[PDB]
RNA sequence: GGCCAGCAUCAGUUUUGGUGGCAGGAUAAAUCCAUAGGAAUGUAGCUUGCCUCGGUAAGUAUUAUAGCCUGUG
RNA sequence: AGAACUGGCGAUGCGGGAUGAACCGAACGUAGAGUUAAGGUGCCGGAAUACACGCUCAUCAGACACCACAAAAGGUGUUAGUUCAUCUAGACAGCCGGACGGUGGCCAUGGAAGUCGGAAUCCGCUAAGGAGUGUGUAACAACUCACCGGCCGAAUGAACUA
RNA sequence: GCAGUCAAGCGUUCAUAGCGACAUUGCUUUUUGAUUCUUCGAUGUCGGCUCUUCCUAUCAUACCGAAGCAGAAUUCGGUAA
RNA sequence: UUUGCUCCACACAAUAUAGAUGGAUACGAAUAAGGCGUCCUUGUGGCGUCGCUGAACCAUAGCAGGCUACGAAUUGCAAUGUCAUUUUGCGUGGGGAUAAAUCAUUUGUAUACGACUUAGA
C-alpha cells in the first residue's frame, strides 16, 4: 500500500465564550487525505469531546522523509484487537523510511496475527538511534559486522514455454 | 594426512559494494552498486555514472555480477562515485563476454534491413572459404 | 513451431505439465511426451499412494466393468491428468486428444529427435528444496504396474548406445571449433563484428 | 523467521581424508573406506583447513539447523568409526534353559543362529552385515562381540540380535532373559 | 448503368501510445557544496607472541593514507 | 405456531453463487461499438502459471458470504509476543570431587545412627554438605543428592497470550 | 445409544491398573416425541423364508501395548471389517 | 475365356482434410551443483573459460528462381496466388501369383436356436 504519513491539526468549533480551543495534532499513516481525516476523527473522538460536525480540520500536511536514503532501525509500538482480548505489541522494522516501515508492519501483522487494518492502532514509530536498545533477534542477526551471505538457489524467470535445454540454477 | 577433495560451490555473494545489475523496472539494464543490505530481500543501490538514482530495491529486480569493488558501509553517492571511477568498473565490465554478448544481442535487434542483407552476403563467404580446407 | 513437439518429462510436476500440455494441444501443436515414467509429483510417497488407494476404491457397485477405469501405467496417469483438463466428452476434446501421444521411456520413433523441456513446470524450479517429491515410476510399481524391469533395461540400453553418438558428435564439433577459431581473425569476420554477428 | 547462516565444523584426526562432492561424503582412513550418500539434505561443505572442514547451512528456517547438526555429527561418527571404530559387547542371560548361539556359513550371509531360547524348538536365524566383525569371548563363556566401521551397521546388527529375542505373552518383569549390549567400547581401547 | 472491395480527406462514439508548456508542495523532500558537533559495526598512525612491511588478536585514539550521522546555511 | 418494518418471490428473464423461486449484481423493444457491475483470470473457461510481505506440509489439508454443519477440550508442531525472572561476584546444565566429624540427639524393641516407623531440631569445619532425598542388612555398611567446589564463558529457566 | 471433558469416594492408608457420584460440553437418524413438507383420480401395510453388497461403535480370528501380569484363564485398551 | 487379380511406372481424372509452406537442430546426470577445452602423479584431479536465455545454430542472391557461361513491362494501385498427401478408379508397359471359406451333409467332447467341435472327392 502506498502510504503517506500525514500531519493533521484539529480544533473544536469556536464558542462565543471561549474563542480559542486548543489545537490537537496527530501524525498518522493513511493512504490519502480523505481517510487521513477519517482516521483523525476516530482517534481524537476517543480522547476529547468532539465530533466531525463540531470541529474543523485546520491543516493537512504531508510529512516527507527527513532522510529517505538511509537504513533506519525502527522500533514500532502498536496495539491490536484480536478475536478475543486486545493486546499491546512492539515489533521491529529495518526499512528506509517511516512511510515504508508501516506497510510491512501491517503486512506481517495481518500474516502472523490475522489482524486487518480496521483493528490496528499505530502508537509510536521511533527510529532507534543506536544498536544497544534493540533486542529483536531478526534485526540483531542483520546488523552484524561485515555480513555476507549468498543466495543459493536462484530460479530462472521464463519468457517462453519450451526451453530447449535443461536449466541451470547455480548463482 | 593426505589432501582432502572438498568442494561444493563458489557463489557470487551479496556483500558490500557488489556490482549488481537491474533486470526489471524503469531503469533496468544499467549498473548499480549494493551499498548496504536492508533485509533478506531488499538492498540499497546507488549507481552514479550509469544514470540510476539511490534507491532501495528488491533482490528480484537485480542480478549479481561476479565483479566486486570495495567501499565502506552506508556510502553516499559522492563517495561511491569516487570509488567507482578509481576502481574503473565500467571499463572492467565490458571486458567480460557477458557484456560482449549483451552488446551483440543489442546490435542484432538494432540492425536495419540492408545491414541484414549484407550479413546474408557475408555469411556466404566464411564457410565457403573454410569448409574446403578440412580434407 | 516444430509440428511435433517432443516434451521430455524428467522431473516435471504432473499437474503443471498437464495444464501446459492441455492448453497447447487444444490449439493444434501435436505434443508427444517422452519418458513419462520419470514424472514427479508433489508431496511424499505415502501421501500420494494413499490418494491413489483412495481412488481405486471408486467403482460402479452393480457391475465393476462400467465405472472408473483405473489405468495404472505412469503414461496413462499423466493421460488421465490431461483428460481431466480437456473436455473429452465433446468432439473438440476428442480431436484435441488425438494430437497427444504419451510414452514411457524413449521409443525409437523418437530416438534421434530433439527433446524439449517445459520451464514453468520443472521440479527444480517449482518446489522448495526440502519438500518431498515422488517419482511416478516409484508410485505405479507399488500400485500394480508390472513393467519396470523391461522399461529400465530398454532405456539404459538406449542410453549406453546414445553416449557413443555423443562421443562422435563431440569429436566432430571441435573440428569446426578449430577451423573457425583459427579463421575468425580475418577481415571477413571483422566486417561482421561491425554488424553484430 | 529466516536465518542467514549457521555453521558446524568437522575436525579430522591424523591419517584420514574426506573426498566429498555432490553430497556424497567419503573417508579412506587407517582401516576402512566409508562412502555415505547424503543426497536429500541441501548442506554445503567448504574446506578451511586440512585439520577441519566448514559445514554450513544458510537461512533454511530452523527446520534446517536440526539437519545441520545431525549431518555434522553423522560425519563425526563416520570418521571416528574409522579412526577408533565401535565394539559392542553383548552378554547372555538365561534362567533355566542354556542359550545356544553360534554361526553358520549359509549360501546367503554368515547367518548367526540362536536356539534353546526359553526351550523353543524353532532354530532362529540372524544375518550379519558386511563390515560387522563378529567374535566370541573365551574368558567369560556368555559373551559375544560385534565390531566394525559404520554405526548404522554395527549397531543395527546388535538391534537385529536384540529384537528377535523377545518374550511373547509372558511377563517381562518376571521372565527376564535375552542377550544384552553392555560395553560400547572402542576397538583399540 | 448498379453491386462488391481498396485507399485518401471528413464527421460522431471511442480505445491505445510518444513528447511539450504551466502551477502546487517543507515554493517538494533528497543527493550536491560549506561549517560546527558526535559516535562505533573504529579509517589510518601507537603499545602488542613469530609470521608476510602493523599483519594475528583487543586495548589506544574520533579523521588521518576510508568514510558515517546529527544541527544549520 | 404467531405478529411488527422493509425488500423480495408469487407475475421476473438475463451476468454471478457448479445446478437452487427468495442470495449478489441488475430489472428486458430490435441491432453495432465501447465501458463495467457482482464474480473471477493453472486447465476445462473468456481473463496475470502477474508483482510484493508473511504462515502452513495435514498417513480423512485448504479453497467464493447466504451454504448445504461444526464444538468443549488437548499437541515444546511451528510462528510472533507479554510479564516476572536465576544471574559474567560464573545461574540452570553437561562431564567431575566432597556430603564431614559434635552425634547412635530420643521413642516403638522381637530388630531402626536419617531412613517398617512416630511425637519431632542445636552447633563446629567452612568453599559447602538437610538428626536429612530415596536403594539398603533382622540390624551396622555402600551409593544417590540441595548443598558447595573443578571445567564452561555460553547465557537462560518460568508461566501465559494469539 | 453412549464416543469424547472434569472423576467425590471405593478396589486392605494405595484419583485416572480400573470403576462410580456432583455435573459441564458437543455427536448420531439407527428410536420415539414434534411439526405437516411428498402421493387422498391408492408409492401395496407389519413378521418370517430367500439373496447380494456395505458400515464400525469388534463377539470371535490376526498382531501389539499396558495391566497388585508366577504360569494359565481372565480383565484394561490400540491398529484392523 | 492374364475377361480376372495384385506388385512397379507416371498417364489421366476424381476423392478426404483437426489444417505442413525454411529446417522435430538427439548425450546422460546433478541443481547447496554443472557443461566444454588444456595438462598430468587418468582423479570425487591441478588449470582456464562459460552460463545470467534458443533473441541461439544451419540455410535463404537466380521466371516460389530458367537457358547460355541477356532473360520475366501490358496478372495494369490488393482480389488464394493453388505446387500440400495419406487414399482410389480407369488406361498404357513391366514383372508375378495359380486359392480358400460358408450353406447343405455328418459327428457329440457342444448345444434352446445361433455358436463350438469333428468326418467326407
Amino acid at each position: 500500500a502506498h502510504f503517506k504519513e500525514y500531519q493533521v491539526i484539529g480544533r473544536r468549533l469556536p464558542t462565543e465564550s471561549v474563542p480559542e480551543p486548543k489545537l490537537f495534532r496527530m501524525r498518522i499513516f493513511a493512504s490519502n487525505e480523505v481517510i487521513a481525516k477519517s482516521r483523525y476523527w476516530y482517534f481524537l473522538q476517543k480522547l476529547h469531546k468532539v465530533k466531525k460536525a463540531s470541529g474543523e480540520i485546520v491543516s493537512i500536511n504531508q510529512i516527507n522523509e527527513a532522510h529517505p536514503t538511509k537504513v533506519k532501525n525502527f522500533g514500532v509500538w502498536v496495539r491490536y484487537d484480536s478475536r478475543s482480548g486486545t493486546h499491546n505489541m512492539y515489533k521491529e522494522i529495518r526499512d528506509v523510511s517511516r512511510v515504508a516501515a508501516v506497510e510491512t508492519l501491517y503486512q506481517d501483522m495481518a500474516a502472523r496475527h490475522r489482524a486487518r487494518f480496521r483493528s490496528i492502532h499505530i502508537l509510536k514509530v521511533a527510529e532507534i538511534e543506536k544498536t544497544a536498545d534493540v533486542k529483536r533477534q531478526y534485526v540483531k542477526q542483520f546488523l552484524t559486522k561485515d555480513l555476507k551471505f549468498p543466495l543459493p538457489h536462484r530460479v530462472q524467470k521464463s519468457t517462453k514455454t519450451f526451453s530447449y535445454k535443461r536449466p541451470s540454477t547455480f548463482y | 594426512s593426505t589432501d582432502s577433495i572438498v568442494k561444493a560451490s563458489n557463489w557470487r555473494l551479496v556483500e558490500v559494494g557488489r556490482v549488481v545489475l537491474i533486470k526489471k523496472g524503469q531503469s533496468a539494464g544499467k549498473l548499480a552498486a549494493i551499498v548496504e543490505i536492508i533485509d533478506q530481500k531488499k538492498v540499497l543501490i546507488d549507481g552514479p555514472k550509469a544514470g540510476v538514482p539511490r534507491q532501495a530495491i528488491n533482490l528480484g529486480q537485480v542480478v549479481l555480477t561476479p565483479l566486486t569493488f570495495a567501499l565502506p558501509r552506508g556510502a553516499r553517492t559522492a563517495t561511491v562515485s569516487k570509488k567507482w571511477a578509481a576502481a574503473a568498473v565500467c571499463e572492467k565490465w565490458a571486458a567480460s563476454s557477458w557484456a560482449k554478448k549483451i552488446a551483440q544481442r543489442e546490435r542484432r535487434a538494432a540492425l536495419t534491413d540492408f545491414e541484414r542483407f549484407q550479413v546474408m552476403v557475408l555469411r556466404k563467404q566464411k564457410r565457403y572459404t573454410v569448409k574446403k580446407a578440412l580434407a | 513451431s516444430q509440428p511435433v513437439v517432443v516434451i521430455d518429462a524428467k522431473d516435471h510436476l504432473l499437474g503443471r505439465l498437464a495444464s501446459t500440455i492441455a492448453k497447447q494441444v487444444l490449439n493444434g501443436q501435436k505434443i508427444v511426451v517422452v519418458r513419462a515414467e520419470a514424472l514427479n509429483i508433489s508431496g511424499e510417497f505415502f501421501r500420494n499412494k494413499l490418494k491413489y488407494h483412495d481412488f481405486l476404491r471408486k467403482a460402479t457397485a452393480f457391475n465393476k466393468t462400467r465405472g472408473p477405469f483405473h489405468f495404472r501405467a505412469p503414461s496413462r496417469i499423466l493421460y488421465k491428468a490431461i483428460r481431466g483438463m480437456v473436455s473429452h466428452k465433446t468432439a473438440r476434446g476428442k480431436a484435441a486428444l488425438e494430437r497427444l501421444k504419451i510414452f514411457e521411456g524413449i521409443p525409437p520413433p523418437y530416438d534421434k529427435k530433439k527433446r524439449v523441456v517445459v520451464p514453468q513446470a520443472l521440479r527444480v524450479l517449482r518446489l522448495k528444496p526440502g519438500r518431498k517429491y515422488t517419482t511416478l515410476g516409484k508410485l505405479s510399481t507399488s500400485v500394480g504396474w508390472k513393467y519396470e524391469d523391461v522399461v529400465a533395461k530398454l532405456e539404459d540400453k538406449r542410453k549406453v548406445r546414445s553416449a557413443e553418438y555423443y562421443a562422435k558428435k563431440r569429436a566432430f564439433t571441435k573440428k569446426v571449433s578449430s577451423a573457425s577459431a583459427a579463421a575468425s581473425e580475418s577481415d571477413v569476420a571483422k566486417q561482421l563484428a561491425s554488424f553484430g554477428y | 523467521m529466516k536465518y542467514i547462516q549457521t555453521e558446524q565444523q568437522i575436525e579430522v584426526p591424523e591419517g584420514v581424508t574426506v573426498s566429498i562432492k555432490s553430497r556424497i561424503v567419503k573417508v579412506v582412513g587407517p582401516r576402512g573406506t566409508l562412502t555415505k550418500n547424503l543426497k536429500h539434505i541441501d548442506v554445503t561443505f567448504t574446506k578451511v583447513n586440512n585439520q577441519l572442514i566448514k559445514v554450513a547451512v544458510h537461512n533454511g528456517g530452523r527446520k534446517h539447523v536440526a539437519a545441520l547438526r545431525t549431518v555434522k555429527s553423522l560425519v563425526d561418527n563416520m570418521i571416528t568409526g574409522v579412526t577408533k571404530g565401535y565394539k559392542y559387547k553383548m552378554r547372555y542371560v538365561y534362567a533355566h534353559f542354556p542359550i545356544n548361539v553360534n554361526i553358520v556359513e549359509k549360501d546367503g550371509a554368515k547367518f548367526i543362529e540362536v536356539r534353546n531360547f526359553l526351550g523353543d524348538k524353532k532354530i532362529r536365524n540372524v544375518p550379519v552385515r558386511d563390515g560387522v566383525t563378529i567374535e566370541f569371548s573365551t574368558n567369560v563363556k556368555d559373551e559375544i562381540v560385534l565390531s566394525g566401521n559404520s554405526v548404522e551397521d554395527v549397531s543395527q546388527n546388535a538391534a537385529d540380535l536384540q529384537q528377535i529375542c523377545r518374550v511373547r505373552n509372558k511377563d517381562i518383569r518376571k521372565f527376564l532373559d535375552g542377550i544384552y549390549v553392555s560395553h560400547k567400547g572402542f576397538i583399540t581401547e
